[PDB]
């Protein structure tokens, strides 16, 4: 499979309370890295896995400086956009910023992200393409025009396709055993009588890595996708996910149905039934 | 590695 | 009144869970999993027997590919038949603060 890298930086203003407050993360595939937290007394990038903790004084300086500009900018950002929306300045509001790239199998650059929310809704994002803008509404737009005339798409690039490559593919080699394993889902099923005419047929997938699977429901072979219930792929705690989907079944009916389970450590996909 | 270059909206 | 709220709001998931199925008398971990929600402002605590526990250590924050924030709670705890637990999960979007009790089939 591919790999990606990806950077969550969120900026939160709080008036009254004085200036924004900035997060950021890093994650390679479902692992994070690193993170900055303006509000921290380090006021440092800090490790957050162990295979980055190898790394040197050199690193920890460059990052730092690079994260601590881009608080600055971001913090700007948002008075920019209280003009842009003529917005009151009682409210707190929000800036979100993702960015990264994925690789292929060979290390081949796949794909380059970066992009802006705010208020939880998209404002600019660059193209997959990398080379034009998407703008969401009229303040975006004069973003895009300012950006178009200063380039920076073709700066954002430059990063994408160098820098965050040569990152990513030094931290696959450098966490080889973290970060280039599969552990395939341990699966079962749970029982639990509801009345004494219905039954939830819980199934479970638990201890997996990567994040992303597909669990589905079938009774008698065809999908039972809308009596499902499915929750959000939830983290363990120990680096590795986990997930349940279940159904309501009517008594007596446990054995028509049939539990059905994706992922990428799994040589072929699973079956399981009560 | 992070971003080099962050502009203004 | 006025919240500090901008932005379409979006109510947390709640999920609380051990880190291992769990067994009377061996050390766990008790998560708490809030997903899905806007905006990024949210209060958890984890309670034994109605009383919060002072140190829950918890996730930095991240964000989804639809922008949607997450954070997991989780403390060391090694449970018993008569220990209860719970988390209990304030955001602008409850009426009051919602409480979700661990469930060791759940």
């Amino acid at each position: 499979g591919s790999h990606s890298m990806r950077y969550f930086s969120t900026s939160v203003s709080r008036p009254g309370r004085g200036e924004p407050r900035f997060i950021a993360v890093g994650y390679v595939d479902d692992t994070q890295f690193v993170r900055f937290d303006s509000d921290a007394a380090s006021q440092r990038m800090e490790p957050r896995a162990p295979w980055i903790e190898q790394e040197g004084p050199e690193y920890w300086d460059e990052e730092t400086g690079k994260v601590k500009a881009h608080s600055q900018t971001d913090r700007e950002n948002l008075r920019i956009a209280l003009r842009y929306y003529n917005q009151s300045e009682a409210g707190s509001h929000t800036l979100q910023m993702m960015f990264g790239c994925d690789v292929g199998s060979d290390g081949r650059f796949l794909r380059g992200y970066h992009q802006y929310a705010y208020d939880g809704k998209d404002y600019i994002a660059l193209k997959e393409d990398l080379r034009s803008w998407t703008a969401a509404d009229m303040a975006a737009q004069i973003t895009k025009r300012k950006w178009e005339a200063a380039h920076v798409a073709e700066q954002q690039r430059a990063y994408l396709e160098g820098t965050c490559v040569d990152g990513l593919r030094r931290y696959l080699e450098n966490g080889k055993e973290t970060l280039q394993r599969t552990d395939p889902p341990k699966t079962h099923m749970t029982h639990h009588p509801i009345s004494d005419h219905e039954a939830t047929l819980r199934c479970w997938a638990l201890g997996f890595y990567p994040a992303e699977i597909t669990l589905t429901w079938q009774r008698d072979g065809e999908d039972q996708t809308q009596d499902t219930e499915l929750v959000e792929t939830r983290p363990a705690g120990d680096g590795t996910f986990q997930k349940w989907a279940a159904v309501v079944v009517p008594s007596g009916e446990e054995q028509r149905y049939t539990c059905h389970v994706q992922h990428e450590g799994l040589p072929k996909p699973l079956t399981l039934r009560w | 590695m992070y971003v080099k270059w962050p502009w203004y909206v | 009144g006025s919240s500090g709220s901008s932005g379409i709001q979006r109510t947390p998931k709640i999920q609380v869970y051990s880190r291992h199925p769990a067994e009377n008398g061996k050390s766990n971990f008790l998560n708490c999993y809030v997903s899905g929600f806007h905006p990024s402002d949210i209060e958890v605590d984890l309670l034994k027997n109605g009383e919060r526990i002072e140190k829950v250590e918890h996730s930095d924050l991240s964000f989804s590919k639809d922008w949607s924030f997450y954070l997991l709670y989780y403390t060391e705890f090694t449970p018993t038949e008569k220990d209860e637990y719970a988390c209990r999960v304030n955001h602008v979007t409850l009426s009051q603060p919602k409480i979700v009790k661990w469930d060791r089939d759940m």
